């Protein structure tokens, strides 16, 4: 259970600044020769480098990037944070925390990151509502059934769902969120599973909508 | 400034080349030029460091290459999971990092696949909330076009629907999501609510009724 | 890699300096194109001439930080002259051809203020001795 992670938010206003950290796990920051880098993508866009910080402790950002970007870190906690200064819907984006094997030798990163999704609305935060979507083997193959769990009215994204508090896996189709005419984001998460167990395998979907600090977890019952 | 092409196709068998543009001060002064397959919905993985070397892992088949300020990256022998957005790094001067927009490579050839259309009925947890919501779940599609058409007994419904643009599944199919949203006496009324998909022009309709 | 884990133990070197002064505060020699250590444009004379010249500007700046300290005068001292053994070294590779007075006039143009002073030389020097492991590696 050993990472590279991210620290949120989530939801951030055009004036306000961006204050997102990455904590360092399996190695530490002040060893010999690595480089930590921030990289972030747009929506449908490409991979943009906004700086880095080494061993040492020196900072590197982009020419465009710079003014309103700083990078710090705290040695004892094992993180180093990002700060963008006045976000604008440009900044939208899926923020990454990346390692560098040797920073003197060498600018491709190995242990990447994960992300956290950082989009920029005047906009408020919307906790979604959970509903159960139960089996139905009308159009599944002979011997499977279909259930999911209906996302409904959340802002901003995005939301992870999990099934049987991430036991369950195969069979799982996740739909990508749709954008209602309200401004609110809306999703189904669907598990194949066999028609018989249903009275046997209990099923619940774990739905996690960090911006708005809401975990439901959901039954899903015949 | 390091020009990818937006888009490459492949053979289902093999191969293919994505070029990586640079310039004197980046690509050109050092050999940091690196390359990363990025899959829907995760974080880049590193495959190439320095122009040719491989990552620890990473198959025989791909392959590093560069002629000046232009690195190039080959794919001998395609599986249909390669499907992937690819991105090239290199070092600009001084300590920093520039990479291209990247490169979305699809696998073709994979034949027409019928739309898997599953509607739920709104629940009876969201009709006591006042609200009721149909779910048309379309997968497993191939080209990834289709149009949904919902009606009200056998009138067309047009109003309280949303619809969504086919994104490509892990198996590199297609899915789709459609909601009608509608009041529960509009839901309690109606005979049935059907949920109407419509591909190469083959119909797959599924009916749902209180 | 007489050349690498030089470069590197000088570099751990500068790593162990700034940390013994950075806890209490808390135009240099520098690569461009032209120098043509540099895949593109390369003259692996110009440079190996750049490297030298540049290490033996940095190499009369660590005679300040020598009389600055003396808490830790051989991590500052080894620092000098485990540089001096690095020029030499490229000297040997080189064929000749490149003031202190003048970095004494402008070291004190340019003069915490005088850590702040010190980080950016040992900061400089880290920056310049990276890019000529990085210029060597390739020749």
């Amino acid at each position: 259970e050993v990472q590279l992670q991210e620290s949120g938010p989530g939801l951030v206003k055009p004036s306000q600044t961006l204050s997102l950290t990455c904590t360092v796990s399996g190695g530490s920051i002040t060893t010999r020769y690595y480089a930590w880098s921030w990289i972030r993508q747009p929506p449908g866009k490409g991979l943009e480098w906004m700086g880095v910080i080494d061993y040492d402790g020196d900072t590197y950002y982009s020419p465009s990037l710079k003014s309103r970007t700083s990078i710090s870190w705290d040695t004892s906690k094992n993180q180093f944070s990002l700060q963008l200064s006045s976000v604008t819907p440009e900044d939208t984006a899926v923020y990454y925390c990346a390692r560098d094997p040797d920073v003197v030798t060498g600018f491709h990163y190995d242990y990447w990151g994960q992300g956290t999704q950082v989009t920029v609305s005047s906009a408020s935060t919307k906790g979604p509502s959970v509903f159960p979507l139960a089996p139905s083997s009308k159009s599944t193959s002979g011997g499977t059934a279909a259930l999911g769990c209906l996302v409904k009215d959340y802002f901003p994204e995005p939301v992870t769902v999990s099934w049987n508090s991430g036991a369950l896996t195969s069979g799982v189709h996740t739909f990508p969120a749709v954008l209602q005419s309200s401004g609110l984001y809306s999703l189904s998460s669907v598990v194949t599973v066999p028609s018989s167990s249903l009275g046997t395998q209990t099923y619940i979907c774990n739905v996690n909508h960090k911006p708005s600090n809401t975990k439901v977890d959901k039954k899903v019952e015949p | 400034v390091l020009t990818q092409p937006p888009l490459v196709s492949g053979t289902p068998g093999q191969t293919v080349t994505i070029s990586c543009a640079g310039a004197n001060n980046d690509i050109g002064t050092y050999a940091y030029v690196s390359w990363y397959q990025q899959l829907p919905g995760t974080a880049p993985k590193l495959l190439i460091y320095k122009v040719t070397t491989r990552a620890s892992g990473i198959p025989s088949r791909f392959s590093g290459s560069k002629s000046g300020n232009t690195a190039s990256l080959t794919i001998s022998g395609l599986q249909s999971e390669d499907e992937a957005d690819y991105y090239c790094a290199s070092y600009r001067n001084f300590n920093n990092a520039v990479f291209g927009r990247g490169t979305h490579l699809t696998v073709l050839g994979q034949p027409k696949a019928a739309p898997s259309v599953t509607l739920f009925p709104p629940s009876s947890e969201e009709l006591q909330a006042n609200k009721a919501t149909l779910v048309c779940l379309i997968s497993d599609f191939y080209p990834g076009a289709v149009t949904v058409a919902w009606k009200a007994d056998s009138s067309p419904v047009k109003a309280g629907v949303e619809t969504t643009t086919p994104s490509k599944q892990s198996n590199n199919k297609y899915a789709a999501s459609s909601y009608l949203s509608l009041t529960p006496e509009q839901w309690k009324s109606h005979r049935s609510y059907s949920c109407q998909v419509t591909h190469e022009g083959s119909t797959v309709e599924k009916t749902v009724a209180p | 890699e007489r050349i690498d884990k030089q470069i590197r133990y000088i570099l751990d070197g500068i790593s162990a300096l700034r940390k013994e002064t950075c806890n209490k505060s808390n135009n240099l020699p520098k690569m461009a194109e032209k120098d043509g250590c540099f895949q593109s444009g390369f003259n692996e004379e110009t440079c190996l001439v750049k490297i030298i010249t540049g290490l033996l500007e940095f190499e009369v700046y660590l005679e300040y930080l020598q009389n600055r300290f003396e808490s830790s005068e051989e991590q500052a001292r080894a620092v000098q002259m485990s540089t001096k053994v690095l020029i030499q070294f490229l000297q040997k590779k080189a064929k000749n051809l490149d003031d202190p007075t003048t970095n004494a006039s402008l070291l004190t143009k340019l003069q915490w203020l005088q850590d702040m002073t010190t980080h950016l030389i040992l900061r400089s020097f880290k920056e310049f001795l990276q890019s000529s492991l990085r210029a060597l590696r390739q020749m």
